[PDB]
């Protein structure tokens, strides 16, 4: 079946995103099929019955608004090769944590460049959403980028507009991290539909975007053909067993019952198991997902499955179950993780002790020790046990969780290796954990 | 015009004998400005246990979406937890 790949899209508020991304699930997805259905067929009032897709993706968004269309917020699409879940990156403040510890965590994310001068200039910003959202994508090892220059159409499809937003853009993201000569760049109209899934005719100029990869020189015309030529990254299915707990149900004639989502391994009737950081062992019994009991699940799964001789109160919503025989999960008396300070109304200071979100657990632990400082981008140490943190920097800190906790290194099992630092109703930074001091 | 965000939430019963028309009744009570309620499906997730799958539109200035999980977390009788099962720009 077509591989499965996650792509988030950012971009400042007047780029053009929502069009974008909305033109590629219209026409390559299934989302609100009826709704989309509904209007193709009003717009036949506008005219003769001719109709631009925008026009109906501006109708099927004021419908969404209204809380009548019926799917859900989990929206996908396909290419030749892959089945795309996409994001269309939400502005909402709230999305921060969601976006370092909610599930699907992108493969490649597609920056839209608004190419309107004034538009392009208030989108790079150094303090704005946008770059905020690159560099949470960067931090979290997001390594496959493409950026997409929407709104060719008001500036006439000007090719030394372009290849000056190409190199202003490539500054920006450098900066972040991006190798800009790994990067398609697509001039595109979200609205007219160029280069989004057909290549345009308003550029004889445009000879396509190109990209280095490790084998070679991939080249295309098209933001869908860049989403086809996105990397096939390597799935977990190898690693040990690791399920966060999000639920634990007690149901009569069944027993205890957790429900989770398989970050990595596989989870199969007759495993013996153990959560931790509780280190509480038991076998299988069985495994669900909706409606269909399995004989396994794998990465990605949310599933519920039985277990016997465990009662729901000694194990909760943010312990780790794993596989007893591979690597089992354990607790830790503290971690060592790099920590990205986001711009926020503060200073950190040794002893600091706001919550952390990581997986499912949901706990306050003490910034111990400031380590080092280091570059960002390089990782190179740029001075040993700074005083002091401020937006921007980048640290090696030492972690001491308030309450029993289960985390691991990023290495080795990314979706418990990074966590979200809540503070002031805001993510205040973002950290990717590099060792951990086990429990034994 | 303002921001605004779909949210799609899952919220979770205490078991498998919860009343989950009575769950949703209580989430769509809850109001706030800038918050609008949309569908929502009961979906089983395994061993007859059903969530509530909820959506819902916010502007992003007025309606804080930890507020909301925790506004509803607060129907102890009904509610496990919530989990945001996916969200998108609009
Ligand atoms: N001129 C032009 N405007 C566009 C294009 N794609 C999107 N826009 C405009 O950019 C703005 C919005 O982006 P959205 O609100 O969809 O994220 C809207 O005002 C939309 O009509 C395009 O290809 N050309």
């Amino acid at each position: 079946e077509k591989s499965h790949i996650n792509v988030v899209v950012i971009g400042h508020v007047d780029s053009g995103k929502s069009t974008t991304t909305g033109h590629l699930i219209y026409k390559c997805g299934g989302i609100d099929k009826r709704t989309i259905e509904k209007f193709e067929k009003e717009a036949a009032e506008l005219g003769k019955g001719s109709f631009k897709y925008a026009w109906v993706l501006d109708k099927l968004k004021a419908e969404r608004e209204r809380g009548i269309t019926i799917d859900i917020a989990l929206w996908k699409f396909e290419t030749p090769k892959y089945q795309v879940t996409v994001i269309d990156a939400p502005g909402h403040r709230d999305f921060i944590k969601n976006m370092i510890t909610g599930t699907s965590q992108a493969d490649c994310a597609i920056l839209i460049i608004a190419g309107g001068v004034g538009e392009f200039e208030a989108g790079i910003s150094k303090d704005g959403q946008t770059r905020e959202h690159a560099l949470l994508a960067f931090t979290l090892g997001v390594r496959q980028l493409i950026v997409a220059v929407n709104k060719m159409d008001s500036v006439k499809w000007d090719e030394s507009r372009f290849q000056e937003i190409v190199k202003e853009t490539s500054n920006f993201i450098k900066k972040v991290g991006y190798n800009p000569k790994t990067v398609p760049f697509v001039p595109i109209s979200g609205w007219n539909g160029d280069n989004m899934i057909e290549a345009t005719t308003n550029a004889p100029w445009y000879k396509g975007w190109e990209k280095e990869t490790k084998a070679g020189v991939v080249k295309g015309k098209t933001l869908l053909e860049a989403i086809d030529a996105i990397e096939q990254p390597s799935r977990p299915t190898d690693k040990p067993l690791r399920l966060p707990l999000q639920d634990v149900y007690k149901i009569g004639g069944i027993g205890t019952v957790p429900v989770g989502r398989v970050e990595t391994g596989v989870i199969k009737p007759g495993m013996v198991v153990t959560f931790a950081p509780a280190g509480v062992t038991t076998e299988v019994k069985s495994v669900e997902m909706h409606h269909e009991q399995l004989e396994q699940g794998v990465p990605g799964d949310n599933v519920g499955f039985n277990v016997k001789n465990v009662s729901v109160k000694e194990i909760r919503r943010g312990n780790v179950c794993g596989d007893a025989k591979n690597d089992p999960p354990k607790g830790c008396a503290s971690f060592n993780a790099t920590v990205i300070v986001l711009n926020h109304p503060g200073q950190i200071s040794a002893g600091y002790s706001p919550v952390l979100d990581c997986h499912t657990a949901h706990i306050a632990c003490r910034f111990d020790e400031l380590l080092e400082k280091n570059d960002r981008r390089s990782g190179k140490k740029l001075e040993d046990h700074p005083k002091f943190l401020k937006s921007g920097d980048a640290a090696l800190v030492k972690f001491v969780p308030s309450k029993p906790m289960c985390v691991e290194a990023f290495s080795e099992y990314p979706p418990l290796g990074r966590f979200a630092v809540r503070d002031m109703r805001q993510t205040v930074a973002v950290g990717v954990i590099k060792s951990v001091d086990k429990t034994e | 015009p303002a921001a605004k965000s779909i949210v799609t939430l899952d919220v979770k019963p205490w078991d498998d004998e919860t009343n989950l028309e009575e769950m949703v009744a209580n989430v769509k009570a809850i109001e706030m400005e800038g918050l609008t309620w949309g569908a929502h499906q009961f979906i089983p997730i395994g061993f007859g246990i059903k969530k509530l799958q909820i959506n819902c539109v916010v502007e992003d200035d007025k309606v804080s979406l930890d507020d909301l999980q925790q506004s509803i977390e607060e129907d102890e009788d009904h509610v496990q937890s919530t989990d945001i099962a996916a969200m998108q720009k609009l």
